[PDB]
This record gives C-alpha cells, structure tokens and sequence, in this order.
C-alpha cells in the first residue's frame, strides 16, 4: 500500500461534505450499537479487509502487509459478517455483553471518482478509542480505503469495499470485538 | 523462598486442587523462566516460514528474542537475538532474507549461522570471536514444526513428545506431501498467565460444549438456523500423555461443533472422500480412527497448542505472570486442493484471530480471572480440577494412551503435574521418562 | 441516549462551516486558558451536564446513562459555572496551578434545525488530551449534544445547553480540572 | 520481609513520628491485604442500592470482587465474585436485577444466595455442589450502611466501631424512616496511597481550614464576595476512637465552612425548621448539641470515609501501595422535601465529584506526595505527626470520648496505631477491644 | 504563544476545503513515508520550530515557552530539514529503519488571510500516533501554527513557516524521528 | 539479598567481563539509590539558571526531587522537595522567582533557605521549626557548574573530580568570564538504564567511529558530499580517571569529526583565533594541546555526562531499572560573539535533542537492549568489555593520568569498577581517593 492517489483537483464542495456526513453518521450508528441499522450499509459483494503489517527494514518494505493468500485480522464477505452481527447482537456474546464504549473520530476525508457512475473510492484517517468494563482501554489508529455506492437509505451512501489499515504490528488490544 | 517442598504443595492430581498463586506470583514466574522455559522444547513456527538459504524468523523462547533461520545445507539453526558485547538486537526485523547479520550498536559482524565473523578494529583493540558468538540453541523438527531447546541434558525431541506423537500426526501426517503453513503471523496481546491458556487447548473442551462459545456457533451456522438445531455434541474423548503433561481432547461423531467452525467444505474434506481414507490407512496402525474424530483441541508442553480439525496451532509466549502475547498461524495439507486451502484461510480467521468470533470469548474469561487474582482471598481458596479424576483408562478400545471423556480434567491435572515436576526437581535424572 | 436523529435533508454548507468554525475557536479558547473568554459563551440558561456511565447487560441497557435525579461528573448551571471559572484562574487553585496543557480535537460535527429560528441541535466527536506536570496524560474521548443559538460575538454562537457522553466507567484520570 | 518488631518502629504514637516507607512499600501492602483489608468491617455501600429481591451491586472488599445481594427474605448476602472452578467472574455487570447467576465460562449456575446450584455434565464427569460456592462474606448493617468482614473470627460490627457510633449517627440517624442513597456512584483513580486519604476525612481538617481549600471556598461563596471577606473558622473539636483507628472532626458554631460548600437552603436544613429538631430530640441519648455542629469529617477504619454534615459518602479501594480508587455517593434523608435533595444532589457535584472544586485539589496535594515517595531520602526521615500531643481529654461535657482541638493529629495518631496494631498482632484475642 | 487571532469574517468555502485538502495529503504522505515528496513543500526561507513548554505558576505564566534565544525540539531551516531527510530515507538510519508506523489525525483548521496575495496563516489541531517495532506506542497531540503560499504542486500549496505547540513538558517519547 | 560477595562477582575488570543483571536488577536498583546516587556528586545545572536572589530551579537527585535556590548572600542552596509533615512538594513549578516557597497542604510556610519559619495554627496545636525544615544537601560549584551530594562523609568535590578535572576545563575554562547556560531545559523518557548512557559518553567512542552514527554524519555533511568521501577519524585517545569511574574521550587532528556535527563556524571559533588562543594560554599546566582536541565525550560519575567539543551538558536521572530521564541543556563562552552563540544554540538541536540526528540511533540502541534484558538466557552469559585490556600508560607527554587508544573500554571498566565498590564498600574510609 502506497501514498493514495488523489485526484488533482479535489471533489466538489457538495460531494465533500456528502461523504464526510455520511461516516460522521457511520459512526453514530457504531458508537450507539445500532448493528443492524450499519450491517444495512454493506452490499451483497461486500469486501471487509484488514491486513496484517509488518515490521521490515527498507528494502524489504514491499513485504510489509500480508497478502490475499495470507492471514488477517479480517477477510469477510457479507456472509460472515452476518454471523458476527449476530454474535454482537447475542446476549450470550460475551466479549460484547457488557458492550463495549467506543468512540469512531473521523477526518481525512479524501474523496476519488471511479469508473463507475455514483462509485467512489474514498481515504479517511481515524482514532478508535474503546473503553471497556471497568479500566480497560484500547486506543486504534490508521486509514480506511472504502468504495463507496450511492444509495436510497438513511445515511445516503452503501459500502462495497472496505480496507482497513491499522497503525500496529503486534495487536496491543487483547481482541478486536468491534467494527472499523 | 520456594522451596520444593512448598511447590509440590502447589499441585494436587490426586484429590484435583489447584492454587491460584500459581497464575499470579511473581517470584514463581521467575522461577519458571528457568525450571519451565529454560529447558523445555518451545514451538518457533514451521518449515515453510524459512524454506529458502538465509530467511529468517524472529521469535520468542520465553521472553528470550531468538532468530531462526534455515542454513545452506537444509538444516534449521535457533539462536539468542543479542549481541554479546552490549546487549543490542542483531535481527530487528520479523522475517526476510539475509546474508548476514550485523549490529547497529557498534558493528560486530555475523553470518546466518550466528557466528561472529568480523569485529570492528579488532586487530588494534584486542579475545577470540569463536567464543563470544550468541548463545545457540538445540533444534528439532516434528513433521514441518520447528521446536527449541536451550538445555544440552534435555532429552530429545521424539522423547519429550512420547505418546502424544500419534495425536500430533492426527493434523501433521496425513498425506506425505505432509503440511505447509499459510503466510503471515498474527500476534496480539492477552493481559493473562500463559497457564490458563495451555490448559485450556489441554484439557478445555468443557467450556466449548457449555456457556464460552455459545455466540461463535451461533456466527457459524445458517442464517435459518439457530442454537436450537446447532446439534450439541456430547460425546467424545480425552488423552493424557504418560510424560510430558501433553494432552488432547475431540469429540467422536458428532459433526455439530466441526460444521459451524470450518463449514461444510472442510467437514466433508476431513471425514469422507480420497484425502480422509488415506489417512485413515497412514494412521491406523497407531490405533486411532481419525475418520470418526471431529473437532479437536491439544497443548504440547508448555505453550505449543493447536486445533487438529481447524488447523489452527499457537505459541504462548510469557510476558510476567499477568501477561502473554499470542502467536498463531495456519497449516494446510502440501497437496491439498486450492479451495480447501481458502476455507481454512478465510474460517481460521472468522473464527480465531484477534477478532475471531471464537478467541473473543476466549479471551474475555481469561482477562477477568487474572483480574480477580490480584485480591488476597482470590487466591485463598484451592481452584477445583476433580472433573474425571478417576476414571480415565490405559486400555481404551478405541484410542491410545490414558484415555477418559471429553468433559473431564485428566489431562488438565498431567500438566499442571508436570509443571510442578520441572518447577521442583532440578535434575533431568529424576524428570526424564 | 440513543444514536443522534441527524436529518436526512443535511445543513446547508455555510451553516455546517459556520458551527464547524465555532467548535475550532471555542477549542482554542479553552486550549489557551482564555476561560473568562469562554465564560461569556454560556448563557445565563446554560445546563452544563455530565452524565455518569455504566456496565450494564444489554438486558438492562436503558440504564447505562445516569438520569436527572442522580449523581453526575457535572450538572452545572450558570452560577456553579462562575464558580469553577472563578476558581481556576485563582493563584491559589492548586489543580491548575501550575496549570495544565490540553488539546479538544473536534471532528463529527452534525448539524439540526429546531423550531426556534437561529438555534441548532449539534452533534460532535472529541478528543481532549490532557498533559499535566512532568509526566502525566489524561485521555479522554466522546461526543457532545449541544443547542446552539446565534449570538453577536467574537465565534458566532452561545451555548444554551451542552451533554457530554464520556466513553468512561470509572474515570481514569484523577480529577476533571478541565472543560469539554 | 517485617517481623512484629520492625512494623511496630513504623508508627510511633508517643513521640508522634510516622515512617514514610508504610505508604510505598509493596512488601507492606501484601501483608494490609491480608492482615487489615481480610478482617475488616469495609463499606460496600447502602440497602437502598440493593432495595428489592434480586437487586445486586459488584463492588471491592480491598482487591477483592465481591457481589452484594438482596435475598427473597430480605436479608443482604456478600460472596466472592470469582467461581472456584477456575476463578471467573460471576457476575459481570456493574448492577442490576438476578434471578439467578451463571458463570460464562463452564456454566456454573449459582442462585442469588450464591450457592452452587447445577453444574453441567455432573453426573457424566464426577464432589459436593454445597462446598464448592464462592467464598462468603460476613454482613452487618448500621442504620442504612452495608459493611462486609471475611473473618468469622472478627468482632461484630456495633463494637468494632465502639463510640465512633455517636458520631455516625449525627448523619444516619436523624429521621425514623432513615436515610436514602441518591442514585448512581462516582469512580475514579488516584495515583496514591489509601492512608493519605483514610487519614484525611479521619484527622485532618487542618487542610481545609489553610491553603488546600481556598479555591473551593471561592467557587462557593456569592460572586460579590471575595475570599477577604470569607469567614476563617477556628472554633471546633476532634475526635479519636477508644479502639479502632477511628475518628471525626467538626467546626463549632461558625456556618462559614457549611455555607460555602452547600448553600443557604442547606444550612437552613441542618441548624434550623423541625428537621433539624427533631434529629437533636433523637440524639438526645448521645448528649452533643447537633445543630452547632457544621462541616463535619470522618473515617471509618479503614477506608469508610463521610462527611456527616454535606453527606459525602466514599470507599477508598487499594489498588498497590501507589493507588486507589474512590468510589463515592451521597445520602439524604428519606422524608425530606425534593427542593433539598436536589440542593444535595448539585452541591455534591459541584464540591466533591471528580470535578469537584474541593476533590481536584484534593487528589493533586495526594499524587504529588506519592511521586516523592518514589526517592530513597523521601522515605529515610520521619514525617511530622506532633499536632495536638497530649491535649485530647476523655472529659468534655459537650462530646463524649477522647477530644481535642478540631486542628489535631490526636486521631490520626489513633489510626495508624491501629494499622500497627493490626499488621503486628495476628490474633484477635489481643487486638479486639 | 496566545489564543490564535482568527479573523471575524471567516475564509471563503472553497479555500477552508483547499487548505483542508493539503493538509489530508500532506499528513498521506508522511504516513506512507514519501520523505523526498514531502520535503518539496517546504519553502526555501522555510523556519521549521517546536519550542520547548515548560509548568510555570501563573503568575509566572509568560516564561511557558521557550524563546528565540533559547534551546527548542526543532529549529530548522531549509538546510538542516535537507540532512534530516536524507538520515530518515537512508538504510543505516536505524531510528526508522525498520521505520515506524504513523497517524497524522487532522482537524480544527482556521484560515486567515496576510498582506502577501496567495499567502495564508493557518492554525489547526492535531492527534499523531506513532506505532513502532513491536509493542511501542508514542502518542502525541497539539497545534500547527503555518503560513502556507500557493503553489503549482499537487498539493495546492508550500509551507513557508510552521510553529508546532506540542502538550507536553517532558517529552514521553524516547525520540522525534516523525515529522509534525 | 545482595551480599558483598555477589555484588563484587557482577563485574570483573581483570577478565573484562559484565553481568547483565545490573541493568535489569530490580533489587539491585533499590540498592543504587542508596549506595550510589545516595553518596554521590550530582550535577543539577549551571549558576547562570539561578542568577538572581530568589531564582530557583526544580531537578533531581536520584528518584529524590530538589530545589536549587540562589540566596541572597550570592550562595546557592540546595533542598528536598518534600515538606516533613506529610510529604507535599514545596516547590511545585519548574523555575521561576520566589520571595518565599508555602506549601498548598497545610500551610507550612519556608524562607528561600529551606527553613520553616511559620506554621498555621502553631500557639494553638503545638516542638522545634529549625529540626523540622527539608533535607539539607551539600552544594559545591565547579567553574560555573552545580553540584551536590547528601553524604556529610563523601569527600568533597574537588578530590572526587580527581585527575578528571583538566578534561572539564576544556570546555570549562576558555576565558576568564566563565560560561553561560543557553535558556531551555531540554527533557525526554528512554525506556533503559542509566549505566548504558553513562557508560557511552565515558568510553563509547567505539559506537560513533562505527555504525550507529552513519545516518548522523551524513545529515551534517555538505549535500555535494556522501558517507564514501566522509573523512573516518581513527586517531585518538582514552582517560581514566584514578579514582571515581570518570572517563573521557576524544579524536586528535581530525576537523571531519567536528565540521560535521557541529559546521565551519564553529570549529573556526575552536581551534583557530584569538579565542582558541587565550584557551591555549589559560590551560598551560596541562600540557595539552587542545586547539588539537576535537570531538570529545566526558562522563563525571555517575550521571553527569557531556561534549566539550559541542558543549552538550545532560544528567540521566534513574526511574527504575528499565527507565532514565534525559535533561540536557547547553554552554556557551560568558563574552562569545551573538554569531557563535547562535551556532551553538542551532547545532546542539539539529544534533542532541529528542529529534536530533544523532540522538535518534542513540536512544534505539538503548530501548532494544532493555527490551532484550527481560529474558533469562540474555542475562545468564556476560557481557564483553575487553577492548583496550592492558594497553593504557600513565606515561604520555600531552594528555595526563590513564591515557590508552581512543577506541577502547578501559573507561568504561573504570565506571562498572567505581560502581562495583560503591555498591559493595558501606564506608567512605577504604572508597576514598
Ligand atoms: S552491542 Fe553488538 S556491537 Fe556493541
Ligand atoms: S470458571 Fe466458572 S465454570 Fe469454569
Ligand atoms: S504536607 Fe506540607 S504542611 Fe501538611
Ligand atoms: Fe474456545
Ligand atoms: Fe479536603
Ligand atoms: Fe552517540
């Protein structure tokens, strides 16, 4: 993964605040645990990709991410994600019951067009702060790589691809109980 | 000061109690760094992690950093990630290739075998550097898993394992292309003692059938179906090894637990068709239908644990008494088809990563009980271990070893047996088989 | 407190700007110890809250917020406020003097109308590092509920009322010598 | 490693030195866990926190999780929060309404007395269901307060606390129907030791009425008035325990210090109406005249700490010798008119919450002494606890036990005579009064 | 350094979403470690400083930072930014080689324009979070203070100064190999 | 416990062998609070950071905080930063002007001296004023530089410096109007023990002539230029001290070292001039040539560490064995020209600060060795420390005492031996120069 590839001239004031308002709303949605209102986001070719990274001297920088072929910290169709908002959802899901405090900042907003008409390949950058129980806190940091769909829903917009960045090798979290 | 005496009263296999000092004190985890992950064979990862003549894996024995890498004459060599002038970290990368090591404190040049080659002024400043290279250590390889060992009175390998060898082939040798691992090491951070995480893939199938992983099912199986028709599997069996405090646990015909897990293409792959028959051919003559066995747990004395259906295995590497970090990756069959290797991938994710569906529970039961360990009447009272105690067999009709049921602690009770053996006796004399 | 009911119609670009703009200028205020500055942004109605948060079963979530009639971090009207700015720019209020270094990262901002022309209901994210002394660093994250009239000053708008949904238990940090 | 003898020269009561090293010491705070938090009478909080069948609230005995629970015959049980399978937390919300509790991790069931109910697989895999429940606590309650003692050696809870009762009763006992606790309780960390804070509401209102405060006084007196014009009480007297380590004080007849902190409708409330008449017509048979007694402060041994006047309310939970956690709420009289339970409500917020215009500078005067304790010449000479020495007399006609002037350590003196006493003599038979 | 002097009248919709814009692919770039593309933007007159912070009683308040006379964490100019980039891209470099792993979380961007044309002064806020090796975390947050001029890059604009106000006195990092 | 007999094994100057325990050692830690920083002359800043009456300055000694205050009889005053009653920091700013220090607990009020002069409430509630004011430390002050030390039978600091002090005079005394501390007070975290950083600038020349500074050279050199043309200095010498475990190391006739740390301007002012002239001239008894010396490192034991030639000053404060506090600031000539001094002022951040391009691979190192040091195996073999073994003379012409070849470790066996005795030798009698 390289430097995103903005577009020169930048997206239109409108479109801007479009998609900015669309994950401010995103992670109201997360932060409140409305789980079934946010899986509603997700397309039916949904693509939920968080990578592995790596610590690798500089020549050896192209290795820094785990591949397709490798393990991740997700890979997920709208199949298996389904099962995890059934998970969350589940009073018998303990690892979320008690849930979990979290608190999705966004900015960064970088907005791209596509091929595609109302398909737009967007960069953002995020803090996720999770409190949990009594003192535990887990603080995440990276960029997220989305292909976004324009939709008749809510919050204006649907997720066709989403990759996640994470700004960590080894996971000081002791697990990752929540979306990004 | 722990004497043995005071250690051996630590552990009770015969009336099943266990003391909760042992999870949380500090001068016993100091005392096991040295009795424990000193002299014990440790998992480092596979083969395949280091298939070509300088790749390297930087790994852990303990809390010891060590590098390993495979050699120009195919032999894999294990050795301490320090420089011996002043401390510095000579590999400071995960993985990768090389063809030489060299420290960025001062220069003290290697080679990949972990010898001391070249020191800088050395002629106008000096010492022999045959002496003064990092501390090798002994390895061995069971069918693709790279173990270490640092103690040269240690007994092998193929010793160490004993009769919990045939329960390792269960996963290890099924066809004689034999196994690859898939890339990338997922590694994150568990505020917990490595203990309750040995046993647990030891003995632990108890909370798997009961109340842990009653939503991880539930993520597993069709969206139409619910926990009701999710088939609760009941039967099933445990091993204890005979030395070692080696132990495994599967459950026997019941297809519930392997279906929601690995889904209907493994399923099917691990029990019926030309992959499952042959080996059942290659594996038969130990005694064990692996044909019949879906679903399974084992611990390899201290922290090397895997899941032989799933393929998922693991190392616990020791941070203090309250804390480790966990190290997993994922083997397939060397021959197995492209679609196969995809459902173990993808599930083996869903399932047992940071935010695997299953460890999330796992590791939510672990957090709270080392939180609880901190108060003094948390460690008072004795933790019961008396769930089958009594009523495991040498002489099953069906699987090999001391053998009871899946619900039962046996082999929970042989490990921490074990543990309590290498924590008080000193000699390898009296600790050998 | 449910998930925000932001507007499907979004604020118009100049009002999202303007409100924006406001959090930025209020941040620095604070940031730069200009609190009698900040003191004249509250109105004379202000209810200044803070409700406590608790591990509750998702059973029993309707409890996880504190209520009217119990204890709270704050619940400050205009008068208790005069108090604490009265006290924090005194010599001899010791827990902020020597006083501390803090950041509000402002992102998220959501933007209703109400009945009452010129007065807003806003949604926003936050971040507030603390920097204390030599070592010590508070991290504290949540959202703000806000109503926001338009006022003649220096930012452009008063605070009527403001709600701060700490993602918090038990709170981490020794004291709250801070504003949010 | 502290023989009887060494932990005797850490608090000398006659020549009135304290020896720092009992505030950092980590060998120290091992023995308090077991020696003074493990035989203690700890506050867990009100009855009305738990007021119907079913209703819990998860609270700390020291570093312990413990579970207090209203039953179906209206008594209060205190068990352990830890399953003695292997040590996971049985309940695991905050508070609440139980039918019955199940552990998540093996499903143990436990009803809300916190037996051992069931027990899955137990006549498949063993044992006496009635012998493996959590640890039980010893309850007694005093006028609306829960307190909680593991030893079944300890004294009872009315002669624990001796003629410190009196001086409790001025804030529980002034109405028939008792008192209330408004709802929710406040929790935060403080970087220090508990004896600071437990010596502080004990002995110490010489903070208060010096520098600590003067911000405090500030935020609270009308906007006109300026802090030289606030009045300076010096008027008052103070309280040691006859055993116990307790102690109170209180200033005499200036309203400066009650008016400030809780406002005009406040004091109005506890010097003058019927309300405040009729709590001296109910503390007649304790002979203190109530309503000239204004801006109280007390400790109960050892972490139970109130302010009798604003009704403050708070537990101080070790957490190693370097910190504690508070954990504070407020009562009211329960017949009282809603304009002044709302006055209480505010007011506590805005004094003593963990923003709270007296808590802030509180907690900052405790975290820098802990900071200094960290240096070896911090710790080598004794602090100064000379205040008051030899001028508390047993004969005051107003209040009755040993009193003094209200600026004394005659009652800090006691506290950590008591402390000593405790860590030093093992046996009850020789430390009960 | 006092409260930024924001102008009354607040910049234009289309220059607050430019100099945003910038500052999104700036913070991309130095995210993905493009040191050679990141350093073009700095000007030649260029003076890159972050002064040292210090705890002062308030009435003592104006000796908080560090002056043009005294010692600071960076004091650069073109020259001395030039040496810094060649040691972070260089393979002996071994502060960042294996290189860490950065978040530069952007918000609370104020613009006022100068007397120069196309010459902006720019204060905003800012989260970084640097990830390094295998368990190390440095969190850092404060404010930029920049005057930027357009130029004909892909980034819309140059850095002419910058003045970094961090929140802390002690640094809790063991280095500053990042960029701010 | 530590006897004498252990402690003298950890190092071994006649094989030139170190046991890594001593940096890790929590035990051994507490004892160096004690033994070493307890007894030793420790460096606080410079006259000029407390010019006036009433200037003070917050530092530390050891874990131990202090104030450096000027008095109004032109002396310097030097006490503990914990008031005696309950351990309140007096002194709660970094610098400033005081006319008196008040503590915010209770009121205790002292003179600039660090005397109690008025006590809150005194007549009332009480015992002597004078017995009870801060610890007192010795102050001595080396040509502008501030010391102190606790012990009243520690030598004083002229014997203590010993043979080192002509080395110090380089930097030190180069004009009759002494030097002046540049405005700032540079202050970072390094995850390591203080006796790597200690060590480094009292022999490490090895470290800079090799690796680490690779990265560091090539940002100071010309952009026309790259590290093939980069003149590699490889002449030069090591002092040890004769007594005190100092140690010093610098290049001779070699401009590359210097031109490109610290630029043209600055090494015009060092070795050539008017300036460069008078410094000849005023260091005549030593015999050195010290227009000839550039790019030294000095270490005044323990923690007092510096670069004459780029006038770099810092102390490492201990914070636990796996932690130190770096506080560094800088030097320039009393009557320097405003162009040199701003050379200075620019170098000494482009190279020596948290973000300086030298001390960026300084601290890596470090923090990978600690992390290192946590394993049992990577603490179970010495460390190499032979370089130079038996190679230095007291009979050289131009630089005086124990003066061997630049690249070298008898310095540094010099400081683990002072070490060594002060941990092992209670008395100041056999410990003495
Ligand atoms: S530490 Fe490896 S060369 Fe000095
Ligand atoms: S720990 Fe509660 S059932 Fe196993
Ligand atoms: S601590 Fe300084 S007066 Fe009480
Ligand atoms: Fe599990
Ligand atoms: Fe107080
Ligand atoms: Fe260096």
């Amino acid at each position: 993964f390289k430097t995103f590839e903005w577009p020169s001239k930048a997206a239109g004031l409108e479109l801007q605040n479009e998609i900015e308002q669309f994950y401010y709303r995103e992670a109201q949605l997360l932060d409140h645990r409305a789980y079934e209102a946010w899986f509603a986001l997700l397309d039916k070719d949904i693509h939920y990709f968080m990578p592995l990274r790596t610590n690798r001297m500089i020549r050896e920088g192209e290795l820094e991410y785990s591949g397709d072929q490798d393990l991740a910290h997700f890979d997920e169709t709208h199949e298996t994600m389904y099962g995890r908002i059934r998970k969350v959802t589940s009073d018998v899901g303990w690892a979320e019951n008690p849930p979990s405090r979290t608190r999705h900042l966004v900015s960064n907003v970088i907005v791209k067009e596509t091929a595609t008409p109302d398909t737009f390949e967007v960069n953002s950058a995020f803090i996720l702060y999770r409190n949990r129980l009594e003192r535990q806190v887990d603080i995440f940091a990276g960029e997220r790589r989305d292909v976004l769909r324009r939709a008749d829903n809510n919050l204006g917009f649907s997720i066709a691809k989403r990759t996640i960045l994470l700004d960590a090798s080894t996971l000081l979290s002791n697990n990752l109980s929540m979306f990004f | 000061n722990w004497t043995p005496e005071a250690i051996r009263g630590l552990v009770d296999q015969e009336k099943g109690l266990l003391d909760p000092r042992i999870y949380a004190d500090q001068s016993l985890y100091e005392l096991e760094l040295e009795r424990v992950f000193g002299r014990s064979w440790l998992l480092l990862g596979h083969e395949s992690h280091v298939p070509e003549t300088g790749d390297f894996l930087a790994t852990y024995m303990g809390e010891d950093p060590v590098v390993m890498v495979r050699q120009k004459d195919k032999s894999i060599k294990v050795f301490l990630n320090q420089c011996r002038h002043r401390g510095m970290r000579i590999c400071r990368s995960d993985a990768g290739n090389a063809k030489a090591f060299t420290c960025s404190y001062h220069g003290w040049a290697y080679d990949i075998a972990g010898k001391l080659v070249n020191v800088p002024f050395e002629k106008e400043a000096f010492f022999d550097k045959a002496e003064w290279g990092p501390l090798q250590a002994r390895v061995a390889t069971y069918k693709g898993l790279v173990f270490a060992n640092w103690d040269v009175q240690a007994p092998d390998l193929e010793t160490y394992l004993g009769d919990a060898r045939p329960y390792m082939d269960v996963m290890l040798d099924r066809t004689p292309a034999g196994t690859v691992a898939i890339g990338g090491m997922q590694k994150w951070v568990i505020p917990c003692n490595w203990k309750f995480a040995a046993e647990q893939f030891c003995s632990d199938m108890y909370h798997a059938g009961t109340t842990t992983h009653l939503s991880g099912i539930l993520a597993g199986i069709p969206p139409e179906m619910d926990l009701s028709q999710a088939q609760i599997p009941t039967k099933g069996n445990q091993f204890r090894a005979a030395w070692g405090g080696h132990g495994s646990g599967w459950y026997v015909d019941e297809p519930g637990s392997l279906l929601a897990v690995m889904g209907p293409k493994v399923t099917q792959y691990w029990t019926e068709g030309p992959a499952a028959e042959l080996a059942e051919q290659r594996l038969g003559h130990t005694g064990m239908p692996v044909r019949r066995m879906v679903g399974q747990h084992m611990t390899i004395f201290p922290t090397c644990s895997f899941l032989p259906a799933m393929n998922q295995i693991r190392v616990w590497h020791p941070r203090g008494p309250n804390e480790i970090e966990v190290w997993a990756f994922t083997l397939v069959d060397a021959d197995a088809p492209a679609e196969i290797k995809e459902e173990y991938r993808r599930h083996n994710i869903r399932n047992f990563s940071a935010g695997g569906v299953f460890e999330q529970d796992d590791g939510e039961n672990w957090v709270e009980i080392q939180k609880g360990l901190r108060g003094y009447k948390a460690k008072s009272q004795p933790f019961n271990a008396q769930m089958g105690l009594g009523r495991s067999q040498t002489g099953h009709p069906d699987f090999p070893g001391n053998v009871g049921y899946v619900y039962a602690e046996e082999a929970a009770r042989g490990m921490y047996h074990h543990w309590m053996r290498m924590m008080s006796e000193p000699s390898w004399a009296t600790l050998k088989p």
